[PDB]
RNA sequence: GAUGGGGAAGCUCCGUUUCAAAGGCCUGAUUUUAUGCAGGCCACCAUCGAAAGGGAAUCCGGUUAAGAUUCCGGAACCUGG
RNA sequence: GCUUGUGACGGCCCGUGAAAAUCCACAGGAAGGAAUAGUUUUCAUGCCAGGUCGUACUGAUAACCGCAGCAGGUCUCCAAG
RNA sequence: UCUAAGGGUCGGUACGAUCAACUUAGAACUGGUACGGACAAGGGGAAUCUGACUGUCUAAUUAAAACAUAGCAUUGCGAUGGUCAGAAAGUGAUGUUGACGCAAU
RNA sequence: UUUACUUAUUCAAUGAAGCGGAGCUGGAAUUCAUUUUCCACGUUCUAGCAUUCAAGGUCCCAUUCGGGGCUGAUCCGGGUU
């Protein structure tokens, strides 16, 4: 047969992501003395629109502890923040919308977005728009901070980890229809080479599992193993259970 | 004079997409393009830019919020319940 | 009441001079054929002077210790009043409204605010007013 | 004037001195 | 490409020391609404720029060549 | 800019060529404003702690 | 409340409205009592504390944006803050205010 | 697409600020002589990549069998010193 | 009126629509400096120099690619009544 | 061949003058009843099957009901990860990404 | 089968900047001979400002224009975290 869609994909010569008019990777500030004993004050020069990213950006700049200059930093703008508001980062930082704060030193069931998995790594989850986790409970002993996170699922990380007080701006972006191939075009024309999405089904058995036959059919269960091979991951990978669910969602 | 009957701004698009698909952005484009009270300043000069994005017209604030409003219910009780642990703090 | 007077210390926030902190020495409260507006006589401070330690010996502390003064009528609008005073009689005399017209007379004026303005910078007299606003 | 309300200049002319004639006849009855 | 207007200053410029040509230029001009006058146009060829001097006066005319150097290169017309 | 005076690209003030004259004066208020506040800031908290 | 005792002053004392005329007044000392909207920006808000501290100047902090103090004055613009110079009727120079 | 490195029997591959001891800049001291040594700085860390992107500065008249915003005449401007 | 430049605005986006070399300004006050005379080449004027390669012509129903002096194909500017 | 209406500039409780626009409407008269006179320039209606539509492809026999599409739904994954690439690698794509996301249908 | 460990190995960050331990100062805190214990230990109305091996204090040079220690800024260990 022939090398099929999704594995074309890793080699990255047309699927790679469109970079030109991105503002900057967008990170915490980096984890120095001042935070872990004291707060900084920042301000918010401008809030800037990425492409090819649903939520807007905050530019906030520090004053640098050790070198007479000024450091812009890229922040993911959480709602409420406006331009000129002081941003506090650190251990003693205040319970308000857009300081970054240690999980360990914020009460539980506090809001708080662009999280640390590991303490340093300047924000892994709670990062697109419309997104956060709920702090719940903590663990003094043995330090380590329960969150709720998007998905729903619970995760147990450290509470030297910071994060941003606050939900991530732009929601309600995906409550919205299109209405068209042409504003999904430029979507994804920003982002990378992943549309339009061609049918494997009506293929060749060249070009996907799926393809062939004289009536457009899958003809084996899509359901596909875990332990398969790169080339036959093609539909329901690993999949616990299929079909629509009569019921809610949501687990408590 | 009173043009269209239910369509309202969006008669742009015709008899496409459906009535359905066409009557939930209706409500968010109207969101989208009608102006806000701007906390700061006082004035009706708030409009929205680059969703996620409010600016007032004059006044030069620019603050970040909703895609389509500039303060999402969602983001309504959350500052709330950050403000309502807050002074459990100090006090 | 009353606050704009010969004693208190204003800042001028408006033109060739803002951020610097002058000294009221005639307020004309209200009318002026020349300014129909409410506005002040005062005596400002143009270069102030530099930081000066104890390494410095003799030669350049006189250098780093020169005062250049100015003399300038501000609106009341352009001017920002302290709690702060400067004693005035040492050199109210010396500028008025017939200093100017004919400017000849000013530099004889500034010379006068500039010898009043070194010897109150000695021995430590409204420090405040000789250092410089950052801004 | 904005919406339409005068079809031409001369429209204006004869609304204005209408006008004004029922602003001083009745400030001779005040 | 510089037009002179004083004419003290322009027999400066004939002594600058870098000079060395210079030229009359005589124009037939009317009046404002009446006779035709004689309009003169002295130019001073300096080394980066030429100097003009307009003069709308016959008067003044002749007794301004009479002030020029004899170490210039006056060329008329 | 290089061939040109000096003159026609700064006036006559602080921050002259740089800023619009208004956010100047604001910078000059407030740098005033905030350190009169500061030195008020700190004879409140002289006598706080002395007066427990 | 403070919103009556407003009302008297403008019908029975005279009053002036705006921030450049409030500072006039201010200056020449001839205001007894500010009022500063909530929504006022802290810069000007601080300035106007400082003025009033130097004239010896009671500031009063009206709890509403600048939005409903000229409701409070009774006009359909909006007033940032007031300066009341002798009051007629009302008791607001001698209330807690 | 080199270097430092890491792969590969190897032709070579990965990688581009990368697990590196990765440099020259204003000078001032010298009056033996040429540029030793004295402080302070700046850490950007090869290079290639557009005759339609960015970009220091020229115009008019005349002229050749065939050349010119390039030659001639006149009048300018920029850069470096 | 046509072509074009430009200004102030308005509409559109789950699209908000390059980068760098380079030049300037400001903050800062290091250093350097006058009165029997010293400090300016971002003011005016004066002096010198500006190298290397390309530059003709066609650009198409005959100069390009199609076996060719082929009704095919091939980017763009100027636009009278 | 005419008529009416639509403007500009100097003097504005005695408003007449003067210069400059093709726009529309109306009335007679006239002809071998012709007149968007050449040029230019929609056939229309009543239904069925089918795909929603704009769009896309078999360059050189198939332009379609095929593909794409918005919408809808399912699945995998919280980074010591999901999907994929590489002979290997202190290697890479998504990823300047983080569940309103990416990946697979 | 669990658990513990300095370092081997692995992952991440940072122009390897403040780690670990002890000691001061205060207080919460309670004394049953005295501290048998625990946290703090310069910045939160405001789109200003923060740099010249730091001013000050104190001690040296050979007074001259300036140069150098301690403190300001606790000490100890070189395990970058
Ligand atoms: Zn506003």
């Amino acid at each position: 047969g022939r090398v099929i869609r999704n594995q074309r994909k890793g080699a990255g010569s047309i699927f790679t992501s469109h970079t030109r008019l991105r503002q900057g990777a967008a990170k915490l500030r980096t984890l120095d003395y001042a935070e872990r004993h004291g707060y900084i004050r920042g301000i918010v020069k401008q809030i800037v629109h990425d492409s090819g990213r649903g939520a807007p950006l905050a530019k906030v700049v520090f004053r640098d502890p050790y070198k007479y200059r000024l450091r812009e930093e890229i922040f993911i703008a959480n709602e409420g923040v406006h331009t000129g508001q002081f941003i506090y980062a650190g251990k003693k930082a205040s319970l308000n919308v857009g300081n970054v704060l240690p999980l360990g030193s914020v009460p539980e069931g506090t809001i708080v977005s662009n999280v640390e998995e590991k303490p340093g790594d300047r924000g892994a989850l709670a990062r697109a728009s419309g997104n956060y986790v709920i702090i719940i409970g903590h663990n003094p002993d043995e330090n380590k901070t329960r969150v709720r996170l998007p998905s729903g699922a619970k995760k147990v990380i450290s509470s030297d980890a910071r994060g941003v007080i606050g939900v991530i701006a732009g929601g309600g972006r995906v409550d919205k229809p299109l209405l068209k191939a042409g504003r999904a075009f430029h979507k994804y024309r920003l982002k990378r080479n992943s549309w339009p999405k061609t049918r494997g089904v009506a293929m060749n058995p060249v070009d996907h599992p799926h393809g062939g036959g004289n009536h457009q059919h899958i003809g084996k269960a899509s359901t596909i193993s875990r332990g398969a091979v790169s080339g036959q991951k093609a539909g329901l990978i690993a999949a616990r259970r299929t079909g629509l669910l009569r019921g809610s969602q949501k687990t408590q | 004079a009173k043009r269209t009957k239910k369509v309202g701004i969006t008669g742009k698009y015709g008899v496409r997409y459906g009535s359905s698909l066409r009557r939930q952005v209706k409500k968010l484009e109207i969101q989208q393009h009608a102006r806000y009270d701007c906390s700061f300043c006082g004035k009706k000069t708030v409009k929205r830019g680059a969703a996620g994005i409010w600016t007032c017209s004059c006044c030069k604030k620019t603050v970040a919020g909703g895609a389509y409003t500039v303060s999402t219910a969602a983001a309504a009780t959350v500052r709330s319940t950050i403000r309502r642990l807050r002074e459990m703090v100090e006090a | 009441a009353k606050f704009l007077k010969a004693g208190k210390v204003a800042v001028v926030v408006r033109g060739r001079y803002a951020g610097k902190k002058v000294v009221i020495v005639k307020p004309h409260d209200e009318g002026s054929k020349s300014h129909p507006f409410g506005h002040a006589l005062v005596a400002g401070i143009e270069r102030y002077p530099l930081k000066v330690t104890k390494k410095h010996g003799a030669k350049k502390v006189a250098k780093r210790t020169k005062i250049k003064p100015f003399i300038k009528v501000v609106n009341y609008n352009h001017l920002l009043p302290t709690r702060y005073t400067l004693d005035v009689e040492a050199f109210k005399s010396v500028v008025s409204t017939e200093t100017f017209e004919q400017p000849s007379q000013r530099e004889e004026a500034k010379k006068v605010v500039k010898k009043a303005f070194e010897e109150r910078h000695q021995a430590g007299k409204n420090q405040w007013f000789f250092s410089k606003l950052r801004f | 004037s904005k919406g339409n309300a005068f079809k031409h200049k001369r429209a204006l002319v004869e609304h204005i001195i209408q006008a004004k004639a029922d602003a001083q006849r009745e400030k001779a009855l005040n | 490409a510089r037009e002179i207007t004083d004419i003290k200053q322009f027999l400066e410029l004939t002594r600058r020391a870098d000079v060395k040509t210079a030229t009359v230029k005589i124009n037939k001009k009317l009046n404002k609404a009446g006779k035709p006058f004689r309009q003169t146009k002295f130019k001073v060829r300096g080394s980066s720029s030429l100097y003009t001097l307009v003069i709308n006066d016959a008067g003044k005319a002749k007794k301004l060549i009479q002030s020029l150097p004899p170490t210039l290169k006056v060329n008329r017309l | 800019y290089a061939t040109v005076s000096k003159t026609h690209k700064t006036v006559s003030r602080a921050y002259g060529g740089s800023r619009c004259a208004n956010c100047v004066k604001e910078r000059i208020i407030r740098a005033f404003l905030i350190e009169e506040q500061k030195i008020v800031k700190k004879v409140v908290k002289e006598q706080t702690e002395a007066a427990k | 409340s403070i919103n009556q005792k407003l009302a008297l002053v403008i019908k029975s004392g005279k009053y002036t409205l705006g921030y450049k005329s409030t500072v006039k007044s201010l200056r020449q000392g001839k205001s007894k009592l500010i009022i500063i909207a909530a929504n006022t920006p802290v810069l000007r808000k601080s300035e106007l504390e400082y003025y009033a501290m130097l004239s010896k100047t009671k500031v009063y902090y009206f709890q509403g944006g600048n939005n409903e103090l000229g409701t409070a004055v009774g006009k359909l613009f909006r007033v940032g803050v007031v300066s009341i110079l002798e009051a007629g009727d009302s008791d607001i120079l001698t209330t807690l205010a």
